[PDB]
C-alpha cells in the first residue's frame, strides 16, 4: 500500500490524497 | 514536498501538509 507506493517507490500527490479522509 | 522517496515521519509530514482539516489515514501495513 502506501509504503510501497511512496517510500520504496517514488510518491505522488495523487497517491497521497488517496489517504486523506 | 511530494515527488520524492517519502518514508517514516517524512511521509506522515507530507500527508499532514497535503490533507487539510480533512486529516488522513497512515496505514503502513496497507
Amino acid at each position: 500500500g502506501i509504503v510501497e507506493q511512496c517510500c520504496t517507490s517514488i510518491c505522488s500527490l495523487y497517491q497521497l490524497e488517496n489517504y486523506c479522509n | 514536498f511530494v515527488n520524492q522517496h517519502l518514508c517514516g515521519s517524512h511521509l506522515v509530514e507530507a500527508l499532514y501538509l497535503v490533507c487539510g482539516e480533512r486529516g488522513f489515514f497512515y496505514t503502513p501495513k496497507a
